[PDB]
């Protein structure tokens, strides 16, 4: 198959996405507490 | 049921699990109910939705052909065939009748049928194929079930991930509360994966190896019939009908 | 093993380990137990669930024809084939089955027999043909298995680097060893993507490009013995295989 | 070299480097040598594992055709063809074998050698049909090296990323620095991608496309050949042959 | 410029600026320099080096025929050929030459000249059947670099994409010059879409749909020759020849 | 998350300019009749009024047909109509069968090409759902002054693309795929007509007439 | 298959804005107006 890389990328790209709106999550928690 | 099948799951389980638990996990927190009602709660629904109810009483019938054990009948009926035509060459087509009147094949059983009547050639050739693709087509339904499941449970896998974004973005009061919560999007994301490409897709991908065997044999009996309709000689037709089995 | 293939591997590895330790590292972090048994486990039994249990007895005998050397002996017999036109021109049919008793290719020895027993032009033709086409089917059956572990590799690579992170998601209350527990979990997909490119789906490739090669050669001794039975002239029938061999 | 390459590499260039750079990046952030490594070495190495050895060899002809400039002669051979016809029809075709002796198309050159020895027009179609068949088998085989080189350069750009972000989230303590750091990964992802979309899906599609129009000029040649065996009037024989032209 | 497409483009613009200016936006956003150099520069380099030059000439006279006012003469021939046919009756074929003189059609003016001639109708067919098939390929050539274009486009989007994930986390230690580099992803993504399914896919249809239609009148000027020839009364050709007309 | 304003006028409004650029305006006025059959009741009455054409198989030969023309004023079909004026003295039997046959491939072909337009609305659409939702999420790159929209914001983007994901499978498919499953069955009718003419010409046999035409009916 | 060319360059989209969003957190209120202005004058008027 031609496009079989996009498969990857779309599941790495995901797992990033998650590990900033999970980082952005705690820096709006922490200024809170600060 | 099968044994190919029963040793995919063993090593499955054992590459799974063994991995998880080298690793120093818990099996109790792959568990999660949320994720599991998402992902497999989502694709049963999404399969009743776009199916039509009759074709869901076919999957009992798909997994019936996909873990049917294997059967070596090809070969006898290569034996028969050749033995029909070897009366066919020496003797009134009556014998045939009389000799296939109670045999177990009912697509071999219906061709010497259509040949003792006489019919016309490409006649008997087209009544046969046109048996042959309403087969194929009915194997062909089963499979199309399988993987759309397959299609489904990844999609619910990325619902899952926005339920766990969205709990994220809208509710902490501590960062404890974080973990319990992006847990639904990770876990209802492996079921996602894991369903579909362990259970739904090999089942898919199995249904569409048996059929084609099934059908190979049955496109071997019709070019047996056609050789005994030409009144081809009982070597020549072992030949032939013997580079359909391997 | 074919002299490509080990270029092929020299190179990759110098490729990814270069490249990797140019950057920085060692490559004993490049190796995990877990990563390994769950990537590797996890193709091993969507294979296994795949296919019916004879499909895999066929997977020793695809890497022999993928990676056998190149014989190429197609010259030889096109000469022969030469040859026995000159003699069954002269001394007539009969001295064609004593000219192929032993001959090595079994696909021209019976072609030959077809020929010397009278059968007619369209029946030698499709005899011949479905041989062709058995042996057609047969090598996409061998590539077919490596094509499908290619496709379950890289998802199996994302459900290691998910249980990975399941676990992490139990410490991340210290936030100095997140980033390296992460890189660990990470190095599933690396596996399953490196193994399904480089290993896998070459395999497959190579597969296909061999048979194509010995499909061909079977196609011209299927012009061979047919331009005999025609009773073309040395210089006709040298003209027609001649557009076969490269 | 061949001019619409030319400007085609040119934009190329300054789109990909252009672009990054009107937005004040930096050459030095964006050429990076262990990204070039894995992404080309890769590449090399899959597509060495995948093709026996003497395909590889076939790569130099490959890029010859895909830059052939066009010096078209097809308008000189409709000349010889038209002129070669009234010759026959006028002298006998014995004229034909004085004349076609030094004449530089092999194709051509044997497609009247074929009427002079008097073959049958079916026979002729036949042996000229297998010399274009066998050319248009040789152009997809150079084109397919190419495709299979476009598919692998992005994957390789996954392992060059995903090793990347093994490096960097292993020699992290804390969030600081990781920014610059995760950006050199995705240079790997970069390469991959543009260098498969513009240099090589590119040099196959022109492989195939200039194929095409070197076997519009074969088959021309068989009606040109078999309307000299069949003796129609020059007229009409030039009016089928300029169908072909553009 | 055709009325459909007029009204298109003018649809177009109306739905997708007047979307985004009535929620609340300026246009000067939606340009974006290092976009449209990454997205059309990138395009325009994949397509140069995918076709020969002279391909690229054609392009202009694709748009022409995409694009000409339906000025169609169809009935006035469907008249033509019926009339011609009564002459060819109540006169000698000899007579067909003066009627066919001249006239604006060249395929119907050199058709009837081969029957004047005395061709015989096999042969008569063959050519006519060229010049069709010659027609369609042109027309097929065309469609294919905008075809191609609009592949191109959005993997360049992509391209861009990647390049401005780059530059984003290229300024995460000091996150204070995001504002230019954040639009630069989004906006050749839009480019990237846009221009693929509102210009190149469409343009790409409506040349598709034009050709047909020529086809089909060449299709009616060949039946009507062929009946010119044959000698049918005028209400037999006249039923034939309108079944082509809609 | 109802009617958004900008997403109907970006995935419609986009949609028909698609389709407008696509295809010339004669096919674009066609739009009508492609909904009339894609809607329509099952009207198989002919596949059962087949007695009504058998009855004339019989009573065609019986007596001479030159009463038939006037006799078949009545219009079961046109092509069936038409057909029997041709039957009628001066046909051979290819050129009968040719310029019915031609016929057939003219509604085929009519056919496809209406299907065709609700096919590739339902390709364009769900890419134009892509452009809206990317100039949502432009839109929302604008105001970043408050927090708490940093959430409904972005969802609201996304019920551009939904309105096109959505638009294109129920609406579009369907109605493509209810246009051609309809016209194959009425191209049967039309074969059934073809072997009703042809029979005429052959014979007088009124239960051998309905053993051809019971072939084609199924 | 142009949705996974696409669900590959939407998903991308995402992941720029919160690395974005993430960023702008670690700033200041001063820095932020600058550049959460800079921005809105482009997309909006
Ligand atoms: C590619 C993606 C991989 C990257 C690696 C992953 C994370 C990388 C590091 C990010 C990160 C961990 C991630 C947390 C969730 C994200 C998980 C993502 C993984 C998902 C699978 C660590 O970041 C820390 O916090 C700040 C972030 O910069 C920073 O603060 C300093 O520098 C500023 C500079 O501007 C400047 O203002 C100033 O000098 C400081 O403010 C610290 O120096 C830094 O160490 C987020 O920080 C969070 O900080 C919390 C308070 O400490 C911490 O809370 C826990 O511990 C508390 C005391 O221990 C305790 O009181 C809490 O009760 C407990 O709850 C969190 O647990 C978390 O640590």
């Amino acid at each position: 198959p031609h496009d079989r890389w996009m498969i990857t990328y779309a599941d790495l790209i995901t797992l990033l996405l998650i590990f900033f709106v999970m980082m952005y999550a705690m820096s709006r928690l922490d200024a809170s507490k600060y | 049921m099968d044994i190919a099948t029963l040793i995919g799951l063993i090593a499955g389980a054992v590459a799974i699990i063994g991995g998880f638990l080298w690793e120093g996990g818990q099996i109790t927190g792959l568990f999660q109910g949320t994720a599991a009602l998402i992902v497999f709660g989502g694709t049963i629904a999404a399969v009743l939705i776009s199916y039509p109810m009759h074709r869901i009483r076919t999957l009992p019938a798909g997994i019936k052909l996909a873990f049917k054990p294997n059967r070596s009948e090809v070969n006898e009926w290569l034996e028969d065939i050749v033995e029909m035509s070897m009366v066919a060459r020496r003797e009134g087509v009556l014998a045939l009748e009389q000799k296939v009147l109670d045999h177990p094949n009912i697509f071999l059983r219906e061709g010497i049928q259509l040949v003792v009547d006489g019919t016309d050639q490409p006649i008997v050739r087209q009544i046969m194929e046109l048996d042959i693709d309403a087969k194929e087509q009915e194997h062909d339904n089963y499979a199309k079930l399988f993987e759309s499941a397959g299609s489904y449970a990844p999609t619910m896998g990325i619902i899952g991930t926005v339920m766990g974004l969205i709990q994220v973005l809208g509710h902490l009061t501590d960062p404890s509360q974080l973990g319990p919560s992006i847990a639904v999007a990770f876990i209802a994301t492996l079921y996602g994966v894991a369903s579909a490409n362990l259970i739904f897709l090999p089942i898919a991908s199995k249904i569409r190896a048996k059929s084609a065997e099934e059908i190979l044999v049955m496109e071997m009996i019709l070019e047996g019939v056609l050789s005994v309709q030409n009144g081809d000689n009982a070597l020549l037709v072992r030949k032939k009908l013997n580079t359909y089995i391997t």
